[PDB]
DNA sequence: CTAATAGATTAGAGCCGTCA
RNA sequence: UGACGGCUCUAAUCUAUUAGU
DNA sequence: CTAATAGATTAGAGCCGTCA
RNA sequence: UGACGGCUCUAAUCUAUUAGU
């Protein structure tokens, strides 16, 4: 024998029968049972037969509301009576009750008259009480080790739970930055612009620096905004190259590789927001950055390449949004990250940051990882101008390219998916 | 195109020597390390909220299925789990009359009101405590909502007491910290969700699928308080000693006098996990500077040092100091100039605001949980929060966001920073879940700072998580 | 010719409901009112001593047998009696070095060393008690003998330290009330009593035939500094409230000065005894005054009336005050200005000096326990020692001596005042026989004098009894 | 047929049933009852059959408020009443009553003729009683333990064993003082006297007071010591009777009813020490009082009337000795204390305190009450002066009469001595 | 010492969802 | 505050420069 | 205020048996 | 101090009175 039965409503009792075959085979016990073994076929009945007739010592029957009057169940029981009035065994079917509903009125007629171990109040009491009336009838067992059960929960519970060695290819929202112009500017004006001409309201990026400014552009540019700027000469302008500003190979005492670099952030923010303002879209106020959304209509269809942007939501339309940020670490990248905003209508905006986050709130519950993707991707491609850049006015005629389509990485561990 | 590896999961150690990789499941399946007899719960309250309590108990003995049985594992009952009664019978119960709310509750300065009840539940308790010949391990108090809602620091009714800070969950914990007593706290919502509606006819919290996780969360968080050891860490190298710093500001003062708190952890030489919080609040009196004096830094490091020394014998090989800021090069000095000669210093820096996610293509599941990017041999991204095979679902709703781990200071491997960073968030004994998007050593240290802070009054303050989650 | 009345016992409530007159059967048959999960015991000392503790737990497990069954009921084993678990398996151990004890108790003066030895034992308990995570319910300090025989008043070897009584057990409960830590004191000869000897090869202290009630000792003070009640007193008359003052003598504090401490017992609702101290010396500046003035007076009874009416709502009906003093007209002219006028206050005076013996005739055993001769209505002699019928023996050798009984104020009945100092005889919580000689009242208010005028003045000290006795 | 059933309620009486079986299992019985024996897997009705009919020789029922009106128990009557027929003993079926809200006229019709046992008062005395009708039916018990279950039988038996009706005789330690000189006098001797002549060391009792001596001897007594009294008016004395100052009556300002029972009371005690020096009685000086005791062998055989005074411990010689102290609360009596002195040869004290305290608590070991009583009526005894009487010499002719017996008490309650 | 302009750090709050 | 996640609205400080010191 | 004579009270310390 | 009891030794204090303060 050395074998005990289970059985249970597949696959309605799977915890508690799954739990007490797993408790029973770290106590040393010798449990067979359906749900444990994962290979099934047409060869599964009478191995059942074999078993319950040839090796099996006790029939222990998980009677729930779903066990009782079940054709397998009842075949089971009618096996086990068999085997029972073989043996001249008394005490050979075990009901154990784990359903309150289930009545002992309406209890099946094959077990009416035995005595149940009840589960209902306390599993650990039911468990005692088993592991009593086994030690009391003398059911054979072996030493009690917790590795076998530990084994089977590695073995059964995790078989389709594991990880894939497979590759993949993941999209980012690092933008890579392809094109730099050749040198920097620091044109010198001896006291010869105004002292608070306020030189970020110039048609070209520009930063005070001492008595210098620093742009991309040409000399003679930007020349509308100060008439006295011909009468110059070449020689007192100071040009430095983009490369060793950038790789941090020029240290000098009129400037340092850290206020370089951070001149060349602000240059690039400036021209990135001249930029966005150029290609006529709305603006957005956050706490401390700034959005940039389109109106509704705007797009054919509310619509560009299948993917929708603006929508309506209950009274008020909804629209995407991306925000960028210029940064250079790791390597020159334009950092790019979502949001969503509301309107009334699609062309207002609603005055309340209450509302504002509450709509954004209930609208991302249903969003998944392909939506953000999908509308990032698009409204990326949407920016760029022939087939692969984006570019940004530094000056007359320098510019800085942004290429549309973000950095990959590539992975070598994947998971299989099972919904 | 750049190149990702993979971590494995840490491994959670169990009774009987075995492993898994899931609390729940080790949980439910072997039972903890240590053995409690029994735990005596001490109600005060209304008789509402006694009854409360008892139906909750009552309750909570029986199994309790979620909408997933794979999803969110079952809740098999608190003592066929952990193997300790925990029911309404050994029940000690302290009534408050609702006049005494009533009175307290209409001054309409947030600051008397909640010094008025924060005392009027704790004499209660150091009374019962001090005066009454039972044993009493884990105190439950069930805070009306009615007291909750208006004892926060900015919400408005619709001198000698102005040295405490505006919360009734703070100060309560603050003022009962000299008197080592473990306290629990539920509100009186969260225990009886039902009964509470809004204009709808529907509950404002809906706990119908997941009273499995409030189950397991609750017993753990009662358990823990009451001097077990659930479960503990595979596979710590011996020699490691991990500290982490968090600073904090300070409600009223007469400079801000930024305060500085620690919390530590490494092994026992006894095959455990020694787990605790060195806090003696430090203070600055410069503003606006994260960065401590050097007075105080080697005070921090000598209490450590010393700790670490008695508890083991020895002092540790390796010093990791988890923090997250950037440290200045004369804090660096001071901490060196009290080093031993064998002593590794490391300081590393974890942060959040970094903006970048990664998208899947083909599926509409994220990344998956143990991946990592290595920028550099000094820094790295990794991934804490999203898709787990074993759990089948997300950490998080969204794209989550990685962790970016610098070695700010000294030399070390970034591989071996990635796997300790990650091992060390299978240790929340707050609440039982799978994985957390923090390491513990930053995240209980933070608690800490925000229990010694509104009050003033405290001089060697308790170091036992058990006062103060 | 006189006449000697007799006066019957009062049986305790055990479990059940069931009564009985011995405390022994009445557990051994019922067990205990509360029922304990199980003890878990800490232990504090050195290596020997551990090891001598986990064999005395492991020798009180199997039943131990009596020489003689009729005088002294057998010891059937721990778990069958009190219904709880008490193993070698919670033991928590916390090391204290030889060489620690050994250098302390070097300076030859008895302040310095007995100041010293306490520090040592109370820092590493505090430590474990607000520092650590696990659960210890009664603190277990094994003493070595060499420091035992030397941390006496007047004992000879063969800072704040001068401002303590010089004895270790006094010392170092007073210094642990604001703790609220339960100790309980062994010498290493109490447990391994075989192992010690004398020239002779016999031990000092036979155990040999009086080893169960040794067991039964322990066994019931482990008890009840677990958080058990063993028995309680099965009828008290309703509406009565009963003190008793003890006067104790301030050692060498910048004068000869006296104190005066208080215990009370009353049946509460619900059918609950609340037996609880007095606390907070009351002094007067003269010397050998043993009296109260009356503005200490006054606080006495206000602060007894109101903490009778806290827990019951209502102004006791009948206040007694047991004491071995006499009370004036001064000080009882300071009480009845504060007592309510549905209050009568009797003042009753218990002693053992007038020197009365009675002998039997033609016989060999002494007179019964509960024969009283009442000379007046206002004087009486009880014989609260004595044979009992049901143990066959007396409780005493030679001829005991009768104690005095007089009411020194008040009007009420004698009969009635005697049966009420007999079934005050039978709350011995720190002892398993059958009576005591005197009131509890008076014997564990002298229990809390002796620890609180051994320390320095602390503010509200504890009511509780666990943590003195 | 060796095994008892018990009939309960399950689960409204399961304490008091475990503790029955408990109580009976540890006596030596086989008993057989639902919780304590419930097999698991097995029929249960036709288990609870075979038992009742095959091997029960007693029907213990368990009757209260829950027990009443229940199908299993009245079921388990009836086959019990059956058996009982087909037995023929009438007393198979015992009730046992533990409720006190089960009046005796609502019991169970099949239970009306049958002698109950009452458990409501005591489960002890319920206990005992069951175990005395099954003592009187011969019911048989499996002993197969010895110096256990023989001591769980004697450990009850005992806690009702009380106190029985007996007039008792008791002796005691007080003397009654049976009569008083007439008269105590204030004799004035107007700064005659020295004023430093330590009027204690003169042969008749006398104590000093204001200008006055209070002593009971005549106006012309003790002129040995003081010559100058013969020239002295006897009108300039204050007489008061004892009689009335023996009474609560006599106040004045020259005296005050309190200072009179302190004064009496100091010349009773100096006649004492008077009294026991003229004996010829050794003395021995104690902390605060001053003991009597009889030299080696001044007594025939150290011995007085069959009891012994003086005897012999290893090295030492151990001595009876006495001390007095006349009371006047509630009558005029004299106290005797007891003591034990120890004599190294009999006639020389030791200046040792330690050896003295030793000494005495080894003695102290073998007496008992009989000793204790024997020794002071005999010192007491030998004390007397003619036959029942023994004065104390206050004066030329006045005396005070002391009884030679102690005051004999009397009681009501007893115990039989059970050896 | 204070007041504008940028970057790069940090810490306090309060709000909504967790399933189908 | 039984957890955790992700958002929006706010404040100091450091560096660089200019002008009021 | 100091010092002796007593009665009448009160508090502390120190030591030994517990069975046959 | 694991309990209890019984003895022994010291030291204040109150009261009455007496004498120098
Ligand atoms: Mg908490
Ligand atoms: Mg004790």
């Amino acid at each position: 024998r050395n074998k005990i039965f289970i059985s249970h409503a597949t696959p309605d009792d799977n915890d508690f029968t799954r739990w007490l075959a797993l408790k029973l085979i770290g106590l040393g016990y010798e449990v067979w049972c359906d749900i444990l073994f994962l290979d099934k076929g047409v060869d599964f009945w009478s191995n059942i037969e074999k078993v319950i007739r040839e090796d099996t010592c006790k029939f222990l029957l998980v009677s729930s509301s779903y066990s009782n009057q079940r054709e397998g169940v009842l075949k089971e029981l009618a096996v086990a009576a068999k085997v029972k009035k073989q043996l001249k065994d008394d005490k050979f079917i075990i009901p154990l009750a784990i359903d309150e509903q289930l009545s002992y009125d309406d209890i099946n007629i094959d077990i009416v008259r035995l005595n149940a171990i009840d589960f209902k109040m306390s599993w650990a009491r039911g468990l005692k009480d088993i592991l009593e009336a086994f030690e009391k009838q003398k059911v054979p067992k072996e030493v009690a080790d917790a590795s076998k059960s530990n084994l089977l929960y590695q073995q059964i519970f995790l078989h389709d739970k594991s990880v894939i060695e497979k590759e993949e290819i993941y999209d980012s929202n690092w933008l890579s930055i392809l094109s730099f112009p050749e040198e920097l500017r620091f044109h010198e004006y001896n006291w010869m612009l105004p002292k608070r001409f306020d030189v970020r309201e110039l048609t070209f990026p520009a930063v005070r620096y001492k008595n210098y400014l620093c742009t991309f552009a040409w000399a003679y540019d930007f020349t509308y905004h100060l008439p006295k700027t011909e009468t110059y000469h070449k020689s007192k302008t100071i040009r430095i190259p983009t490369e060793e500003i950038l790789s941090g190979s020029y240290d000098s005492n009129f400037i340092r590789n850290a206020e370089c670099k951070r001149l060349i952030v602000q240059l690039l923010n400036k021209a990135f927001e001249l930029r966005m303002k150029d290609k006529e879209v709305q603006e957005y106020e956050m706490s401390n950055k700034t959005a940039y959304w389109l109106e509704k209509g705007k797009l054919e269809k509310d619509k560009f390449e299948k993917t929708m942007l603006v929508g309506k939501q209950k009274d008020k339309n909804w629209h995407f949004a991306i925000s960028g940020a210029s940064k250079l670490y790791p390597f020159p990248v334009l950092m790019i990250s979502s949001h969503i905003f509301f309107t009334a209508d699609g062309k207002k905006l609603i005055d309340s940051s209450s509302v504002q986050h509450s709509s954004r709130r209930r609208q991302g519950k249903n969003w998944w990882n392909n939506t953000w993707r999908t509308k990032l991707l698009a409204f990326i491609k949407y920016l760029s101008d022939d087939d692969t850049s984006f570019y940004l006015e530094m000056g007359s005629e320098e510019k800085v390219f942004v290429s549309n389509e973000p950095v990959k990485f590539k992975g070598n561990v994947s998971y299989n998916i099972p919904e | 195109m750049k190149e990702l590896i993979y971590i494995e999961e840490p491994k959670i150690l169990f009774a009987h020597g075995q492993k898994c990789t899931d609390a729940r499941d080790g949980l439910a399946l072997f039972g903890p390390l240590n053995n409690l007899y029994g735990i005596k719960s001490g109600v005060i309250g209304t008789k509402q909220g006694l009854k409360i309590f008892r139906d909750y108990l009552d309750h909570i003995q029986k199994p309790i299925y979620n909408s997933n049985s794979i999803t969110r594992p079952m809740f098999p009952g608190f003592e066929a789990v952990f193997d300790c009664k925990w029911e309404s019978t050994g029940i000690t119960f302290k009534e408050v009359t609702n006049e005494d709310i009533g009175k307290f509750l209409y001054n309409s300065s947030t600051h008397k009101r909640t010094y008025d009840l924060v005392s009027l539940f704790i004499d209660k308790i150091i009374s019962a405590n001090k005066n009454e010949d039972e044993n009493v391990d884990v105190w439950f108090v069930i805070v009306p909502d009615e007291i909750y809602k208006y004892c926060r620091p900015n919400s408005v009714l619709p001198a000698e007491t102005y040295n405490y800070d505006a919360q009734f969950h703070d100060q309560f914990k603050a003022r009962l910290l000299k008197h080592t007593i473990p306290t629990q706290i539920f509100r009186e919502s969260t225990l009886a969700w039902r009964d509470f509606k809004n204009a709808f006819g529907l509950p404002i919290r809906d706990f119908s699928k997941i009273e499995g996780h409030l189950a397991w969360t609750i017993s753990t968080a009662a358990f823990y308080k009451a001097g077990g050891k659930p479960w503990k860490l595979s596979d710590v190298r011996n020699g490691v000693c991990y500290l982490g710093l968090v600073y904090k500001k300070v409600e009223k003062s007469k400079n801000p006098r930024n305060a500085c708190c620690a919390a530590q952890m490494f092994l026992d030489n006894g095959d455990g996990t020694v787990f605790k919080g060195e806090v003696g609040p430090w203070y600055n009196p410069k503003n606006g500077q994260y960065h401590l004096e050097p007075k105080e830094a080697k005070a921090l490091l000598s209490q450590s040092l010393q700790s670490y020394k008695e508890q083991i014998g020895e002092y540790p090989k390796e010093v990791f100091i988890h923090a997250k800021t950037r440290f200045n090069h004369q804090e660096w000095d001071a901490f060196l100039e009290v080093t031993p000669k064998e002593t590794n210093l490391v300081g590393v820096t974890i942060s959040k605001t970094k903006p970048l996610k990664l998208y899947k293509t083909e599926g509409d599941y994220t990344i998956l949980r143990g991946n990592a990017y290595v920028v550099n041999e000094r820094s790295a991204f990794l991934w804490t929060v999203g898709y787990v095979p074993k759990i089948q679902t997300a950490l998080s709703m969204e794209v989550p966001n990685p962790l970016f781990i610098e070695i700010n200071k000294g030399e070390a491997d970034i591989k071996q920073v990635l796997k300790d960073i990650l091992s060390l968030t299978k240790l929340n004994y707050n609440a039982c879940i799978f994985a957390d998007g923090e390491p513990v050593t930053l995240r209980f240290a933070d608690k800490i700072g925000e229990i010694l802070t509104a009050s003033t009054d405290i001089k060697t303050p308790p170091l036992a998580f058990k006062y103060y989650i």
